RNA sequence: ACCUCGAUGUCGACUCAUCUCAUCCUCGAGCUGAAGCAGGUUCGAAGGGUUCGGCUGUUCGCCGAUUAAAGAGAUACGUGAGUUGGGUUCAAACCGUCGUGAGACAGGUUGGUCCCUAUCUAUUGUGCCCGUAGGAAGAUUGAAGAGUGUUGCUUCUAGUACGAGAGGACCGAAGCGAGGACACCUCUUAUGCUCCAGUUGUAGCGCCAGCUGCACCGCUGGGUAGUAACGUGUCUAUUAGAUAAACGCUGAAAGCAUCUAAGUGUGAAACUAUCUCAAAGAUUAAUCUUCCCAUUUCGCAAGAAAGUAAGAGCCGUCAAAGACGAUGACGUUGAUAGGUUACAGGUGUAAGCAUAGUGAUAUGUUGAGCUGAGUAAUACUAAUUGCUCGAGGACU
RNA sequence: AGCGAAAUUCCUAGUCGGGUAAAUUCCGUCCCGCUUGAAUGGUGUAACCAUCUCUUGACUGUCUCGGCUAUAGACUCGGUG
RNA sequence: CAAGGAACUCUGCAAAUUAACCCCGUAAGUUAGCGAGAAGGGGUGCUUAUGUAAAAGUAAGCCGCAGUGAAGAACGAGGGG
């Protein structure tokens, strides 16, 4: 069997992350699979724990990333993140995101799942 | 015969420097101080062994059944329970360590579940020969091997019963034997087993006395540093 | 490779013996009362006592 | 480990550049020769003033391996070309001196001759 | 009952370290005297050479010596915490890398690594 | 010329082998024109082993170098719903020869399509249901079985036994290996696609610097955990019983003799065990230990209505496990997974700044920064406050 | 005439020399050429060939000898079938 | 993909080496046209200065294991039908 589809490469993997934690980050509630969002939860929690300190260096390694949205630019998720999500996580010990399971697509029977900021 | 069992929980491979100028490798078991739960007379029984209690735990993570076996025959409760095939004189209720049982260097050898590998084909399982890459080749290219025995009415026309082909590979019990044991540690419950012992690291360990070699004790001792702080 | 006889009518329910269904297990929400499934939000976005997701 | 049909260099003054394994001595398919093992060659490569032919069928010895053995105490022995020298029956090298270093497994298998040759063993 | 692993083995490690296990970088230039053992006494063996590579956290230290001799280079490598040797740092050199490899490629007057290290 | 022409694919090679003994090696013995060493022949013995190459499509065969040995056969001259198509045997073309010719030759040469998703049975693994007569959780014995079994060199015995000499032992002990097997990753290597660093082109972040996408993971040098050998640990012993060939002791039939008829021995890698693994669906369904059942009424009792527990399952977090089941750990009375913290290992002095240089760049902060899986703590997040199944053991 | 064990030689793996540790293939030569041979042409020939055949340097997983990684399948779930 | 490098196989099938530009050098044979990109070698990055219409080049310095740093670029020799 041959021109096979290119497949979930790594770059695509990387890539979707991306995406979902940009997104996740801008509005605040992610609905996608859950096997996906048992995977961004790692990198949000990264993002957000080495976004506390708000020096240059963090914003050069938050920018390997962010992505741009459509409430937020690849610039101004950086000042949102900066001072209005990552300051409200100043003393929590990990855990700022929650996943929880919603019922099975129509289409799929896949396993939904909803990824949000945990007040 | 006289055999001596201990059982522990193999944390890991290292290296010692022993004197005569080898370097062996070692394997390190920690060896909890077992209790003898249960002891089978050979009159009484028809057969002869020795039950221990090891991997101690709370009486919150064990089963009614088994505390209340526990709590019957007034012993540690453990989660773990196993015998040896004649090990007798040992009363019921004692602690063992594996400094009452082996000696400093005798020879042993250890029973553990291998590692599992999960189904595996033909060539890794039974080390098999694989087929032509070049020169043309076939789809089968990891081949098992034909299983024609006789093709015919006067011939087999069957698989034979007990052929080598793919299935499942580890976790199953394996026994190395000969190996010499290193040193003990006291306050840290650890032995040193010389050679490779089979299993992941933090699976359970069963050490006897060797069957091929049950008296002998090859002498072994380290080296010690003669090496002295900057001058 | 094709079966050079055919299979009857019982062999081909015996295989099928083994195709029946499971009933998943259900759980009552305790803000609704509806029927839900376990360990997963109900339908009005109220999981324990977090408000998950706005009401449908 | 020098195996079947290897070509190697001689490390002696004998007349012969480049010499070609034919068998592993010792026992039946013995896959490899390591340092000390004893192996038939024939000179391929030699030189108008020296003892041996080209296409002589010989008994040589391996003093260095470029995949290199591990000794009892730890040490990795490691060259960088695999070299033989040709020795007699006696197990005495037919040239008058060796080039080079040479391991001291020859020690263990004899071959004392070797290391009194040499510049310096290893 | 919880083993940590890792220390369990760093005692057992403990039990046979030196004292002293002096340092060395990649690109480094060390005096080894190997204690050779004969039926008496021992001969001390200097095998002088430049460093590649030192791996390991423990008693499995070792570290690769690659030296000359006749225009032959040897390579060899040591265990650290290893009786009967007795390592030597003679000169401190700079490299770029952890694992010098393309000295056993490079030989020569462009063999020579430049002194100095930080 | 009995089966097959409404099709039984035919040589050789590769992979996997199995069986027989008329035995090539290893093992035991009798005779010898057997001094010793090395042989010859016969008897017993099939447990294991029985090499790599040059030429040829080759089987065969000759030759080269080893080995203890490079055994003889059968299994559709085993094996194409396992591989190949070199050979034979399609269409093309030529040479020699035959034919007036079209053409032909077990004469030669170049080239030339090898399909099938496995229903039953056989086999390798892994499950559900039920039975084992109350239920459940544990630990066992072992009827019937499976796996391995190869062997060399050196030293000593001992230059002793024997032999004019040359040469050169049986028996026994030790050390080192080749092949095969099991397990493991401390060491050496291979790999290590969300790791580190260097670096080219181009397009972006408005520009420099610094990053991101793409170019085989862009390329290159290393590399955590894991997976493996080329790596390192172990095994390839030993012993007992009954024996084959063979040798016996005591002994008659047959006053002698005689291994045999009674009685009593010796005796092989063969056999039965000792070694490893699995095993009570062994329905002939075994044994031991612990725990939980031991209601109110009506009538009908291995009867009803409700009514009583150990345990198990559904669901969730998982990996010492794993195709999916299953196995194993945990589910708030918790460290199961993620996150956080600290550390290990790996990579190799981060960005920024300051100095120096005209600049590329070097030096100091700086063994700095970064890090997928690794080690250990920490309930911050996800394992909810849920549902179902499940017991009084007939009588003899 | 020329060529000759040949795309031709049955005997034949013809003899000898070279190439290899070892060469039914290859190169040169020998000639009882069963049955070579001169326009169905004979013998040579520089260049050329997705032609055939043999030796060789570098090169490599063709192989000693197998091992690891990533995708798409296979495998599990939902839909068509 | 470590060591070996055709030991594999009917056959180096397939795979692997070389690959662009510039500067040296290039045999036997021949129909004198070729052979021939023969074979065999070296350099390529960045900065400063000199060079030019632009270059190319030249001199000095700097960094890396590696400088058409990635993509696209001929493997070769010998004998015979
Ligand atoms: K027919
Ligand atoms: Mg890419
Ligand atoms: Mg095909
Ligand atoms: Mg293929
Ligand atoms: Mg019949
Ligand atoms: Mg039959
Ligand atoms: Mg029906
Ligand atoms: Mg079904
Ligand atoms: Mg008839
Ligand atoms: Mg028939
Ligand atoms: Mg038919
Ligand atoms: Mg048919
Ligand atoms: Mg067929
Ligand atoms: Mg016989
Ligand atoms: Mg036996
Ligand atoms: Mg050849
Ligand atoms: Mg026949
Ligand atoms: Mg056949
Ligand atoms: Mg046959
Ligand atoms: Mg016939
Ligand atoms: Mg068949
Ligand atoms: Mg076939
Ligand atoms: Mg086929
Ligand atoms: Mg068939
Ligand atoms: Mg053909
Ligand atoms: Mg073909
Ligand atoms: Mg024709
Ligand atoms: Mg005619
Ligand atoms: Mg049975
Ligand atoms: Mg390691
Ligand atoms: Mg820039
Ligand atoms: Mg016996
Ligand atoms: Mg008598
Ligand atoms: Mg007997
Ligand atoms: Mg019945
Ligand atoms: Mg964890
Ligand atoms: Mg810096
Ligand atoms: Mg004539
Ligand atoms: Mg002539
Ligand atoms: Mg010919
Ligand atoms: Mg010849
Ligand atoms: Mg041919
Ligand atoms: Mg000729
Ligand atoms: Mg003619
Ligand atoms: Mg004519
Ligand atoms: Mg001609
Ligand atoms: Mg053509
Ligand atoms: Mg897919
Ligand atoms: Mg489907
Ligand atoms: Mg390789
Ligand atoms: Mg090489
Ligand atoms: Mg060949
Ligand atoms: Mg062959
Ligand atoms: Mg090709
Ligand atoms: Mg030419
Ligand atoms: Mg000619
Ligand atoms: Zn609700």
């Amino acid at each position: 069997s041959y021109i096979n589809k290119p497949g979930k490469t790594s770059a695509w993997r990387v890539m979707t992350v991306r995406q979902q934690v940009s997104a996740v980050l801008a509005y605040g509630k992610i609905e996608t699979t859950l096997k996906k969002a048992k995977n961004t939860q790692k990198r949000l929690d990264k993002l957000i724990t080495l976004a506390k300190v708000d020096n240059f260096n963090n914003r050069r390694q938050v920018k390997k990333w962010l992505l741009n949205t459509n409430l937020f630019d690849v610039d101004q998720l950086m000042d949102h993140l900066f001072s209005k999500v990552a300051p409200k996580y100043e003393k929590t010990p990990g855990g700022y995101s929650r996943v929880l399971k919603l019922g099975p697509r129509r289409g799929d029977a896949t396993e939904m799942a909803i990824l949000q900021l945990t007040d | 015969m006289e055999i001596r069992g201990i059982f522990g929980v193999k944390v890991g491979m290292s290296q010692v420097f022993t004197t005569n100028n080898e370097r062996l490798p070692i394997t390190v078991i920690y060896c909890e101080p077992n209790q003898v739960a249960g002891v089978k007379t050979e009159a009484k029984d028809k057969y002869s062994a020795t039950l221990l209690s090891f991997d101690t735990v709370e009486n919150k993570k064990l089963n009614k059944p088994q505390q209340g076996f526990f709590e019957k025959n007034n012993l540690k409760p453990t989660k773990h329970l196993q015998e040896i095939r004649n090990m007798t004189g040992f009363e019921m209720g004692q602690q063992i360590t594996p400094q009452n049982l082996f000696q400093v260097g005798e020879y042993v050898d250890v029973s553990a579940i291998s590692k599992g590998r999960g189904f595996t084909g033909a060539i890794k399982r039974w080390n098999f020969k694989i087929g032509p890459l070049g020169h043309g080749a076939g789809y089968p290219h990891r081949f098992q091997g034909s299983v024609q025995a006789g093709r015919g009415g006067a011939s087999a026309q069957r698989v034979f019963k007990g052929k080598k082909m793919s299935g499942h590979y580890g976790h199953e019990k394996v026994t190395v034997q000969n190996l010499r044991i290193v040193g003990f540690d006291e306050a840290n419950m650890l032995v040193l087993v010389s050679g490779a012992i089979a299993g992941p690291e933090g699976g359970v360990v069963l050490i006897r006395t060797a069957k091929k070699k049950p008296g002998v004790v090859k002498p072994i001792e380290l080296a010690v540093q003669t090496e002295k702080a900057p001058e | 490779a094709v079966q050079q006889r055919r299979s009857s009518k019982h062999r081909r329910d015996k295989r099928r013996s083994h195709d029946a269904l499971t009933a998943q297990a259900l759980s009552v929400c305790q803000k609704c009362g509806k029927k839900k499934l376990f360990h997963r939000v109900c339908s009005c976005g109220m999981y324990g006592d977090l408000r998950v997701k706005k009401a449908y | 480990m020098v195996s079947f049909m290897t070509r190697l260099n001689v490390a002696d003054n004998t007349g012969a550049k480049q010499v070609g394994i034919i068998k592993v001595l010792g026992s039946t398919r013995k896959r490899y020769a390591f340092l000390g093992d004893v192996v038939v060659v024939s000179v391929k490569d030699a030189i108008p003033s020296g003892m041996v032919k080209k296409g002589q069928v010989l008994r040589a010895v391996i003093v260095r391996t470029k995949k290199g053995q591990q000794r009892k105490d730890g040490t990795h022995l490691k060259f960088d070309d695999n070299a033989c020298v040709l020795i007699k029956e006696d197990k005495s090298p037919r040239g008058t001196r060796i080039f080079g270093p040479v391991a001291r497994e020859l020690r263990e298998r004899g071959y004392n001759k070797i290391l009194s040759l040499a510049v310096e063993v290893v | 009952k919880k083993i940590n692993k890792q220390a369990l083995i760093d005692l057992v490690e403990q039990k046979q370290l030196k004292a002293y296990v002096p340092e060395f970088s990649a690109g480094d230039e060390v005096n080894v005297a190997i204690k050779l053992k004969e039926k008496e006494k021992v001969r001390i063996q200097n095998f002088t050479g430049t460093v590649l590579r030192r791996r390991g956290k423990g008693i499995s230290e070792t570290f690769i010596v690659r030296k000359t001799t006749d225009g032959i280079p040897i390579e060899k490598n040591f265990q650290i915490h290893n009786p009967n040797i007795s390592i030597e740092l003679k000169r401190r050199g700079k490299v770029r890398r952890a694992y010098i490899s393309y000295m056993r490629e490079r030989s020569g007057k462009a063999a020579k690594i430049k002194e100095r290290k930080q």
